[PDB]
């Protein structure tokens, strides 16, 4: 595998996103790996709906601002056919009446696949061969909150109890050898001031700091 | 989880 990988410097990833008062970081989470993956397949970046996630998945499981999972939403866009664009579906940031509109949908997917839970490894392939990847990780946390700059460790992280969707856009390291000082780059949905610039740096191959490998998954396309 | 900004 690649030493280091940044799918944002290759065009998969959009500008970064606010979920404002509403709790569907797992849309967020979902639409972002949707969006490396329409890339791969057409050569166009075409930002998507979270509303339209956090409206219509009820079915599927997800429970709108309340929360939701990344699994639940790619079974949502197979069972449903396509999802809509965000400039034709807005975010609003509140449970709101589907109005998903086929004429408008600009991704599809036919399933998901699933990194084996717990493997660091096993996630470090899944982004170097396909692209980004959605992933849930703990981030109850006043650190989390400030974070700013650095690799962030929290020892109060949890690898199992879960809360919030992000997206894994690459991995690297710090300094000449490639083998320590290891990170994962994430992307977050607080917008572009949290953060640097909307994204953080989780310790990588620190026993699945934070639960970042517990479960990850991506879209078939 | 949600603390946006
Ligand atoms: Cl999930
Ligand atoms: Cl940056």
């Amino acid at each position: 595998l690649p030493k280091s990988v940044d799918w944002r410097k290759k065009g998969y990833v959009t500008p970064v996103k606010n979920q404002k008062q509403c709790g569907s970081a797992w849309a967020f989470s979902a639409t972002g790996a949707l969006e490396g993956q329409m890339f791969r397949k057409t050569g166009k970046l075409v930002s998507l709906s979270e509303q339209n996630l956090v409206d219509c998945s009820r079915p599927q499981g997800n429970q709108g601002c309340n929360g939701g999972f990344m699994a639940r939403a790619f079974q949502y866009v197979k069972e449903n056919g396509g999802l809509d664009s965000e400039e034709s579906y807005p975010y609003v940031a509140v449970d709101e009446i589907c109005k998903y509109r086929p004429e408008n949908s600009v991704a599809q997917d036919t399933g998901f696949t699933v990194v084996a839970p717990g493997k660091e490894k096993a996630l470090m392939k899944a982004v170097a061969t396909v692209g980004p990847i959605s992933v849930a990780m703990d981030a109850g946390h006043s650190s989390f909150q400030f974070y700013k700059s650095g690799i962030y460790f929290e020892p109060d992280c949890s690898s199992k109890n879960l809360d919030h969707g992000v997206l894994v856009v690459g991995y690297g390291f710090e300094g000449a050898n490639s083998q320590n000082s290891k990170y994962w780059l994430v992307k977050n949905s607080w917008g572009p001031e949290w953060g640097s610039n909307g994204y953080v740096k989780i310790a990588k191959d620190k026993n699945n700091h934070c639960g970042i490998a517990t479960a990850a998954s991506y879209p078939n396309v | 989880a949600v603390a946006e900004k």
